[PDB]
RNA sequence: AAAACUUUCAGCAACGGAUCUCUUGGCUCUCGCAUCGAUGAAGAACGCAGCGAAAUGCGAUACGUAAUGUGAAUUGCAGAAGAAUCAUCGAAUCUUUGAACGCACAUUGCGCCUUUGGGUUCUACCAAAGGCAUGCCUGUUUGAGUGUCAU
RNA sequence: CAGAUCUUGGUGGAAGUAGCAAAUAUUCAAAUGAGAACUUUGAAGACUGAAGUGGGGAAAGGUUCCAUGUGAACAGCAGUU
RNA sequence: GUAGAGAUUCUGACGUGCAAAUCGAUCUUCAAAUUUGGGUAUAGGGGCGAAAGACUAAUCGAACCAUCUAGUAGCUGGUUCC
RNA sequence: UUUCAAUGGCCCGUCUUGAAACACGGACCAAGGAGUCUAGCAUCUAUGCGAGUGUUUGGGUGAAAAACCCAUCCGCGAAA
RNA sequence: UUGACCUCAAAUCAGGUAGGACUACGCGCUGAACUUAAGCAUAUCAAUAAGCGCAGGAAAAGAAAAUAACCAUGAUUCCCUCAGUAACGGCGAGUGAAGCGGGAAAAGCUCAAAUUUGAAAUCUGGCAACAUUUCUUUUGUUGUCCGAGUUGUAAUUUCAAGAAGCUGCUUUGAGUGUAGACGAUCGGUCUAAGUUCCUUGGAACAGGACGUCAGAGAGGGUGAGAACCCCGUCUUUGGUCGAUUGGAUAUGCCAUAUAAAGCGCUUUCGAAGAGUCGAGUUGUUUGGGAAUGCAGCUCUAAAUGGGUGGUAAAUUUCAUCUAAAGCUAAAUAUUGGCGAGAGACCGAUAGCGAACAAGUAGAGUGAUCGAAAGAUGAAAAGAACUUUGAAAAGAGAGUUAAAUAGUACGUGAAAUUGCUGAAAGGGAAGCAUUGGAAAUCAGUCUUAC
């Protein structure tokens, strides 16, 4: 079985003639299927699509990363690299412009905030 | 209470006379078994039942406060005659006294087997075998409702301070631990029957 | 409760106790007080006199704190 | 007040398939599902047909979104990958 | 009694969990007693059965047999003993299942995560 | 048709009523979800008490005058009176009602001495430890939450 | 008037599915929580497994991939050998549609833009990828006016 | 619960009864088969008689097409079709 | 006069039908105010009507669907053990 | 228990002055199937307290929708 | 002629945003009839259903153009009470609030109208730098250009005041780490004791002996009633180790008070929201009655002015409040969604329509309509084999504790049916009463003294 650390530390390049070659695999497999094949030869079918998966994803993961690092500290970035919480929580002010506050409000806060007290018995 | 629209979710009218059927709503449409048959009813079959129950119904009932506390006391007083115990069942033949009271020092008891020692040189064992051989399974549908069986009432500790006597006794069967301050008719009369078995602790007994 | 009720006595009975010649019917005489000057007018005049018609002169907005006066002898 | 021999004129369809409700309840002339309201923006709803409601509402499908959703609530909406 | 009210005593939900319990908890739902030996040896009392373990059958029919688990046959609730079976009317032979409840375990087929099972409960090896 | 002894009947049930009943069986649960919102916020609003105090008032009415409630807040005139400024005194945990005004005398020494009694046993933290300012207690070890209706009840 | 027949009673056997027992269901109450969607939702359609119609699950990475946890299954057969029809779940995939957005649509209908690639075939044909809705807001750019003037 | 032309489901007498009578009509031999008035082949007798009981299409149906296989069930007799 | 479109009579057949309107004979029309397919328009106190209150999916002196609605009941029926 | 003989015995339910009715409903069996709950009122009865009475709007207290306890109001009653 | 500006356009311009679904509970609009009044038209139903629009985790309401007439209260919401009361009503049927008082919860505030005028002090965007993260997904900072803005963006002020002044005390960060402690937090994990004998059984989980544990005798599962066989339960508001968060604490660094602020007195001044208030009128609403609110139309203020004080008018006093601009937690709601725990609920014609492949099969052009249907056994051990038959099957045998459990499967009622035995019968049958016949059967007795 294809394991994916394996595949992580390889490169894009190799990982297309691996996908390739599996991808050719899996079509003899099925015209194994369809001329008659042992039991073997239809597990290895379900094995190998699993295996395309794998590779499939690391592909997309590797080109995800390296966008993400294309787009590191860039004020506009593609949306499907954006953060998606709900619609509502990316319409929703943030924490910086909720706080926002007039001078007047910052002088009252300044020197009459709310203290901590006790009172004795 | 039943679904209040349960047996109306139907679209169903008389089909009226003239159709030697009986006068009932009736479920239009075909193509199926329920087409053409009865509903809105509590005679008919899937219709709504008659009256239906509701949630406003009277659940809790008021007692005037001083005859609760006229019930309490009365029970009290019955848990101090030794022939109301034996009559509503208790095995106290051999006990020393009534009411029974115990040492503060029971309150302290922090094992299961320092309680059931101590029910044993008081002679308050047999009132929890009585418990322990009483087992067994509900009749009828309350097992299949979370009441899966049943058992008699052991005896009635009541205690003044806690620390220990409640969990080294909760364990025993039948045997119900109470605070004396805040004394229970549901345990003092269990059933609606005078006279339980009650183990008095000494700071409770004296805080009466 | 419910067993120590009538209709666990009736069972049986037909009719259920509203008789034979006139039945159990809906609302044979009227709803609510419909009536007291029509056909309810012999049960309104001999145990409700007074009932109908106004006495006296209205008061707007009343309220009964200016006028609270309870009395001890 | 013709019945048979008239039924046999029925070769004509009124409804076809809807593309959004996939019900045959797409009339072809109006250009209008009578199930769903299709081509409206909003969908065909009343509230004196509680049963239809019930019969298409949220729930009867898949959910896939939702149910995805719900289990990102749960944790507080994280991203990243775990250490 | 129980105290908790994070945890249910309804008859119906408990059935509804122990019977709609995947294949993993029904892994810890299948659990077996350890022998004498095995206990005094590693401090537990039970573990869950693994296939290829020697257990020994303590009560029904079959009370006294001992055998290797071939299959544990979790969707069933089931244990499969090697020569427990049972001659069909044909000639063949058909496995009869014992709940894992109703055997002890003799020896354990230890792995590295057996182990750290095993001191993970209050035991060493 | 009504023919029976008793008074002629006057039951509001024409409308559908049925629809809107309420029911109180989550009254022992809104009883428990109170007490333990309250004991949250005991907790969490430090020594401070867990009720401000009130000024003493007179309900408006010949039914109730001979009697003294709480009020909302103590006026500016009052706490004026008491030496503590508008601005410091929501911050010291003392209301202020703006609307309210002191008619008379009574009135006003009644809460001026609510005031002193508050100011005299009131503990006020430094707003930065070990730097204690004009009006911030001097030692805080002892500060406890304790109840203002204990400490100044409503007389 | 004996048998047949009819009726009655009983036994056995039928027909039927009452009753009793059960119950991963329903109903009602309470407690707690606040989270859909143009970053494509709810819904629909068609597909996906070695042997599947449905249900359940998923989307051409198609009864699932990654990651985390557990630790040796799945099971009807076959079958192989960090297993698993396991749990969790922060990374991905997510067909045709749908507010549904190039125009349509009882037509896998009809278009346009940019880039790239293909081959006995190269001004041809084809393929792939990325795009083209409306309203409104901020800004940019290009403008129009016998609108107001300056010059 | 004995009633409500009650509700749902089940089952009777009628009763082996009404009935299976439009569209001219079938018959012989052989084959197959456990079984043939009905299947198939041959022979005969007939009919639709070109505005057809022929050969096709549209609407509608949707796999009914085709070969192979056949315990039932369905083809209101039968059935190897 | 045929096809086709109709439906006068037998008040025939049938009338738990082959048929919730059919069959037989007889009859009316048969080149135009003709017959008819598909497309399209008109929708319920509305449509459409060479006009019968005809027709508008076997529903028409106000279609069908679901709700208000368990509408109302001086009216009929039933209303369970000793 | 079955059957026989003697005597007696109309089909039940229903509305009705009057039903065996040539008045209505009922072929049969099993299961289901109709004076309920709520806000009031009135008589009566039981219990508690009594010029008072009503803890349960709340608060306290219980790890527990129960029970226990509790300030101030308020309802009804004490005057027409 | 070039320019400036205004207005209005275009772009697949740069970057954003809106719809749809959901709708139990929220805010509105629109809006009936059945019903009741024993008819019925005002009324009632009902400011309801249906329809339509728009939200949230709550919504709405909210810091008095509020009550009251008091010794005065003091934003809003909700509860109890007020109160079935004042009042409205063919004064009929009916309908019907509010102030107070007690409680739950409490929290206050922001602009417009001011000359910063010795200085647009204000802000979006482009670019580039850094930084930051629930996060390469998030959120900012600084610099520099372009713009926006004087037809007004900051600072200052909000009537409770304030603003300018007059000395004089008092007060002060929108910061950043790091360290450890103290709390909260989803979660991976951790957990006491018989499976000893006998009897019955197919199975011991039963019965009986003998024990054990218990802060665990809740509840399930396991071949029949299991605290000790298994999962769990109790300990647990906890040990544990792995991340999270909170308010303090230790210091580190950055911070221009050259500032800002509260307070105190002014012989002073004090800007305060218009087709809006108000009035008439017409509708519609309300308990609001000489209009309670809202809306349409007509007329349209004012400056100690304008509201309001629940009988219209003029007049004169008195209280109160300060509209025509704005935000706001908690207490409150929640037939929906999500996660839990329950129950004097139902028990397969019941309970949701649906315990099951259920909004499924089926029906209808369509809107819609909408079922039936749970149970072999502990285990399929699902009947090998022989024999009869074309087969289906039967008969043996076999499995089983049981085939009086054979899938047409737990139990298996009645109607109704066949067989057998008995009996009866000349155009009904059934019943009651009394005895005969035939079948059937118990008591009593036998003994005790
Ligand atoms: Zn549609």
């Amino acid at each position: 079985a294809l394991k994916t650390f394996e595949l992580r530390k390889q490169s894009q390049e190799n990982l297309a003639e691996q996908l390739q070659e599996l991808r050719q695999e899996l079509a003899s497999l099925r015209v194994q299927k369809i001329a008659g094949g042992s039991g073997s030869k239809l597990s290895k079918i379900k094995t190998t699509r699993k295996d395309i998966a794998r590779i499939l994803t690391v592909i997309n993961e590797s080109n995800r990363l390296a966008a993400r690092e294309a787009y590191k500290n860039k004020k506009y970035i593609p949306l499907d690299l954006r953060q998606k919480k709900t619609r509502a929580i990316r319409r929703a002010l943030t924490p910086y412009e909720q706080s926002r506050k007039t001078l007047k409000q910052i002088k009252k806060e300044r020197y009459f905030p709310l203290r901590k007290y006790a009172l004795k018995a | 209470a039943v679904s209040e629209k349960a047996g109306h979710q139907t679209s169903a009218e008389s089909w009226g006379t003239g159709r030697a059927l009986a006068r009932i709503p009736r479920v239009g449409g075909g193509g199926t078994h329920r087409s053409g048959q009865a509903a809105f009813g509590n005679m008919c079959r899937s219709g709504r039942m008659f009256a239906p129950t509701k949630t406003w119904r009277k659940w809790h009932v008021k007692v005037n406060q001083n005859e609760k506390r006229y019930a309490i006391a009365s029970a009290v007083a019955a848990s101090g005659v030794p022939s109301l115990l034996l009559a509503r069942g208790h095995r106290i033949e051999e006990i020393p006294e009534v009411p029974l009271v115990v040492d503060d020092a029971v309150q302290s008891f922090q094992k299961t087997k320092e309680a059931v020692a101590l029910l044993k040189e008081i002679k308050a064992y047999r009132d929890v075998i009585k418990v322990a051989n009483s087992r067994k399974l509900r009749a009828g549908k309350g097992k299949l409702r979370n009441r899966r069986h049943v058992q008699r009432r052991g005896p009635l500790v009541v205690f003044n301070e806690d620390t220990g006597i409640v969990k080294a006794f909760r364990n025993i069967p039948g045997v119900e631990i109470v605070n004396v301050r805040r004394l229970n008719l549901l345990q003092l009369a269990p059933g609606g029957h005078l006279g339980r078995f009650v183990i008095w602790t000494k700071s409770a007994f004296g805080l009466l | 409760p419910t067993h120590v009720s009538k209709t666990r006595k009736l069972r049986g009975h037909v009719s259920a106790g509203h008789g034979r010649i006139g039945k159990h019917r809906k609302h044979p005489g009227g709803r609510g007080k419909a009536g007291g000057l029509q056909h309810l007018r012999s049960h309104f005049d001999k145990y409700h006199p007074g009932y109908f018609g106004k006495v006296g002169m209205r008061r707007f907005h009343l309220m009964k704190n200016p006028l609270w006066r309870p009395t001890v002898n | 007040t013709k019945g048979t021999q008239s039924f046999g004129m029925r070769h004509n369809k009124s409804h076809t398939i809807c593309r959004r409700c996939g019900k045959r309840s797409f009339h072809i002339q109006k250009s209008t599902c009578a199930c769903c309201g299709y081509p409206a923006a909003k969908t065909r709803s009343y509230n004196w047909g509680a049963k239809a409601k019930r019969r298409r509402t949220t729930g009867t499908g898949r959910m896939s979104y939702l149910k995805k959703v719900h289990r990102s609530f749960k944790n507080g909406f994280r991203s990243g990958k775990p250490a | 009694m129980k105290f908790s009210r994070d945890v249910t005593s309804s008859r119906r939900k408990q059935r509804k969990a122990h019977f709609g319990a995947p294949s993993s908890v029904r892994r810890v739902l299948m659990s077996a007693p350890l022998s004498k030996e095995l206990r005094e040896q590693y401090k537990i009392r039970s573990l869950p059965v693994r296939r290829d373990d020697q257990i020994t059958v303590i009560r029904g029919s079959n009370k006294g047999r001992e055998g290797k688990i071939t299959s544990v046959y979790r969707k069933k609730f089931l244990l499969l003993i090697e020569r427990v079976t049972r001659e069909k009317a044909n000639g063949a032979s058909a496995p009869v299942g014992i709940d894992a409840s109703k055997v002890v375990i003799t020896k354990l087929h230890l792995d590295k995560d057996r182990k750290d099972l095993i001191v993970r409960k209050g035991g060493k090896v | 048709a009504i023919h029976v002894k008793g008074q002629l009947p006057n039951a509001h049930f024409h409308k559908d009523w049925q629809r809107y009943v309420k029911t109180w069986f989550n009254q022992p649960g809104r009883k428990l979800r109170r007490r333990q919102a309250r004991q949250t916020k005991a907790a969490k609003i430090a020594p401070r008490p867990v009720e401000a105090i009130r000024p003493a008032v007179k309900p408006p009415t010949i039914r109730y005058n001979m009697k003294v409630r709480a009020g909302r807040g103590f006026t500016l005139e009052e706490l004026k009176a008491a030496g503590v400024s508008r601005r410091v005194a929501s911050t010291i945990g003392i209301p202020v009602d703006h609307r309210r005004r002191n008619r008379s005398e009574e009135s006003l020494q009644r809460n001026v001495e609510r005031i002193k009694v508050y100011l005299a046993h009131l503990i006020v933290f430094p707003r930065k430890a070990g730097q204690p300012k004009k009006g911030d207690a001097t030692d805080v070890s002892g500060a406890e939450q304790t109840d203002v209706a204990a400490v100044l009840p409503i007389t």
